């Protein structure tokens, strides 16, 4: 999270790290949405060219962690995973089509006041939410700038959804409908994007309807950090939800 | 909020969903709410 700001204690409850087990390691970020299944980037799991193609007892996961050093008692809570379900259609040779992820836990997570599951959208919800000019919230402990390196602290930024045929413009990679990008421009004197490290971390929009967080992304993928002109890129929640459907009823 | 996944498979919590107990659950507004409800009002 490049341009943002500390997280209030929380905030974001449903915030979740992806660990690697051995060596101990800090890997991407992701998301609660039950009290067994867990959100994130495909491209966290599975990403050959950097030698990435991790199973069950590789990862370890930790959720409602505050800080980054100290070990927070019966606040946070560290899960095993029982098993990983990355979309069949998940394409990491070219654009990250599709760079969506799903785990679930070895065992049930108890809700608290720092531990809590986020919403996901509906039809409704989806189309009236995800309209360009608006402001979602992406959550993340990755670099603060392009590489201080990481925050102690988790990291937010409030960043409005970029309309496609800008996001499109932006990069030379063959934008999908199956993602959306999110950004100030240039012109509009705010900064702000997430960063490497920031992958599986969620993009939550406030819906005024019923008061609650949904999350519309996941965040995927840019070129640089807050770079001028330039745009984060976020795996499109709703138009994947088919296939989050399948994999849990299947599990 | 209405449902999609069935408890046995996918938990619970599809229902509470979306509710900070530190914020919505205590009537408190966190510190940059405002901003993304503000980008619902147009270019007022
Ligand atoms: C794996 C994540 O931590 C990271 C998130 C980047 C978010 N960046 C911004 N500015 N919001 N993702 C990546 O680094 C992905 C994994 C594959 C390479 N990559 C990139 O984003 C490249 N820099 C660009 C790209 C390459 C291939 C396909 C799509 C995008
Ligand atoms: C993941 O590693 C397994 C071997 O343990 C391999 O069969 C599978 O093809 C890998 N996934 C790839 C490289 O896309
Ligand atoms: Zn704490
Ligand atoms: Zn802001």
């Amino acid at each position: 999270i490049v341009e943002g700001s500390d997280a209030e204690i929380g905030m974001s409850p449903w915030q979740v790290m992806l660990f690697r087990k051995s060596p101990q390691e800090l890997l991407c970020g992701a998301s609660l949405i039950s009290d067994r299944w867990v959100l994130t980037a495909a491209h966290c799991l599975l990403y050959p060219p950097w030698d990435k193609n991790f199973t069950e007892n590789d990862l370890l996961v930790r959720i409602g962690k505050h800080s980054r050093t100290r070990y927070e008692r019966n606040i946070e809570k560290i899960s095993m995973l029982e098993k990983i379900y990355i979309h069949p259609r998940y394409n990491w040779r070219e654009n990250l089509d599709r760079d969506i992820a799903l785990m679930k836990l070895k065992k049930p997570v108890a809700f608290s006041d720092y531990i809590h599951p986020v919403c996901l959208p509906d039809r409704e919800t989806a189309a009236s939410l995800l309209q360009a000019g608006y402001k979602g919230r992406v959550t993340g402990w990755g670099n603060l700038k392009e590489t201080k390196g990481q925050p102690s602290v988790l990291q937010v930024v409030n960043l409005p959804i970029v309309e496609r045929p800008v996001c499109k413009d932006s990069t030379r990679i063959r934008i999908t409908d199956n993602m959306f990008c999110a950004g100030y421009k240039p012109d509009e004197g705010k900064r702000g994007d997430a960063c490497e490290g920031d992958s599986g971390g969620p993009f939550v929009m406030k819906s005024p309807f019923n008061n609650r967080w949904y999350q519309m992304g996941i965040v995927s993928a840019g070129a640089g950090c807050d770079r001028d002109g330039k745009y984060g890129f976020y795996t499109h929640v709703f138009r994947l939800k088919k296939w989050i459907q399948k994999v849990i009823d299947q599990f | 909020y209405q449902t999609f996944f069935n408890p046995r498979t996918f938990g619970s919590g599809e229902a509470d969903c979306g509710l900070r107990p530190l914020f919505e659950k205590k009537s408190l507004e966190d510190k940059t709410e405002r901003e993304l409800l503000e980008s619902y009002i147009d270019g007022r």
